[PDB]
């Protein structure tokens, strides 16, 4: 996803 | 048991238990709601009248204010469309119990009817139209919207919708088509990179507890601390923060808000179960206890 | 699609957008279809702090006058990684809804708002119609089994089913009362209501205007098929208006009451998102009208 | 306990 960290 | 003052969360939270012994310290023993143990070590009995509600054949009619700090792996791995379906009939059972108890008079210091105001992209816009300073903010899954916030807004951030992960910068990388393209995904919050100090504001029924300026320091290698120090604001700023808190709809609320590259500030959230524990001890201030005298004023 | 004044909510698939698009086209209204379906990736939707900022494939939707709020919304990815579908969907729906509840707080008359999804909890539906003089089911929702085996041994034939929808309705027999199965409340708690022997009857209400009040009793056509028999009814004005009552104490706009016959009716469930064709085909009766109706209305 | 679930 765009935010890696989800 | 003296069900007039309810604690809903787990005994084992610092919170409650701060909570729990500054109700004792003044003469209430609160029940302590542990919701946890809800499907296995707990009975929860509903009849068609909102009065039936038993715990442990206990009933619990009406109490006369609640504190609501929490309502709550590989069975997930295993089947996952009936460990939903399962989490969410538990999960009706006891937002029931609580929008009963709220329908009666209960005066639930923050209530479930919150989480709609919550979500950041309304409640900003609650504040925003209200007059009060936010952020500016684009909440998108639009590259070329993204495209042109950082060319009006100057340096960014961006974060989840939601929240669940660290904040994190916009970098010219993120720009670039590769991560860009992948907004199509879900939405990301963009928000302007405001530059100023953190600052949070206690407020509990329409009045202005404190408000604590909150820095950090280098301790060790890599290492910080935070320290949380009281600050004096305008009776305009306190007036503007217990209008924020009404129109969220919150009696117990912590603000977060911040100064910007011009020393004056923005409210950035509103939190619908602030923490204060860390936040009491330097700076002096007190607010267990009028949480705790606000809870007992409504018996 | 540039007169974004009344909002249509969920898929052109959809029948009932199509019957609430179509019947509102006949009136000279071309309402705008928001496909949020289709969102995250092959639609763009961007909220600014102001409250107005909102856009859908670029065009910007302040304030419509009103909206029919139908539904908002391959998940092998769940079956890969649990945890970062869930989050991801929750980014999205996050953001739909937001769109959603700015256009009611700007104004808007949303036809049943995300909101009441709070006073639609079933165990709390109940007890606000029941405490408010209403007649509603003996009702239990419980995780003990001791508390129903008391719930049975007063009310007798009695049914159960889920807390929040998600199964059809089973007869409680004696051999669910055995300490097999009945200690399996353990994993989840289960709505237990007394065995209500009547009629069903489905009353719309669309702004304290009940529409119609029909009857749906079935006929045996074929081996294990039978079909639904709808019939318009009359009602006393007096529940004509308790409904009225059950409508705005829930906060609805457009309802579908369901009620069950002692010989007189008793409230088990309004519904946010009542459909209607079946009974508007089984029973020559109009509902989309006045739906249709009390959209166009706002824009006035 | 509710099996079609």
């Amino acid at each position: 996803l765009f935010i890696e960290d989800l | 048991l003296d069900t007039s003052i309810v604690v809903v969360g787990s005994p084992d939270d610092l919170h409650v238990q701060s909570v729990t012994e500054g109700l004792r310290a003044r003469g209430h023993e609160p029940y302590v709601f542990d919701t946890q143990r809800f499907p296995e070590e707990m009975t929860v009995s509903l009849g068609e009248q909102g009065a039936s509600i038993f715990v442990d054949g206990q009933q619990i009619a009406r109490p006369a204010a609640v504190y609501l700090r929490s309502l709550y792996d590989k069975a997930m791995q295993d089947n996952w469309r009936r460990t939903l379906l399962a989490f969410r009939e538990r999960s009706t059972l006891m937002s029931a119990v609580l929008l009963r108890w709220e329908e009666a008079g209960t005066a639930v210091y923050n209530s479930p009817r919150a989480s709609a105001n919550i979500t950041k992209p309304f409640q900003l816009a609650l504040l925003r139209d209200a007059g009060l300073p936010v952020p500016r903010s684009l909440w998108t899954n639009d590259p070329e919207a993204v495209r042109r916030f950082h060319a009006e807004v100057g340096d960014c951030i961006y974060k989840p919708v939601a929240g669940g992960a660290r904040t994190r910068k916009l970098e010219a990388k993120d720009l670039e088509a590769d991560r860009i393209e992948r907004l199509s995904a879900a939405p990301v919050c963009f928000q302007e990179l405001l530059t100023g100090d953190d600052v949070r504001v206690y407020v509990i029924d329409d009045q202005v507890i404190c408000a604590l300026r909150i820095v950090t320091d280098e301790i060790d290698f890599r290492q910080a601390e935070e320290r949380i120090e009281a600050i004096e604001i305008s009776d305009e700023v306190k007036d503007q923060c217990v209008r924020a808190a009404k129109l969220v709809g919150l009696r117990y609320t912590g603000m977060d808000i911040k100064a910007g590259a011009d020393g004056n500030y923005r409210v950035l959230e509103l939190n619908a179960s602030a923490m204060f524990r860390g936040f009491e001890g330097r700076a002096n201030v007190d607010i267990c206890g009028p949480l705790c005298d606000a809870l007992i004023a409504q018996t």
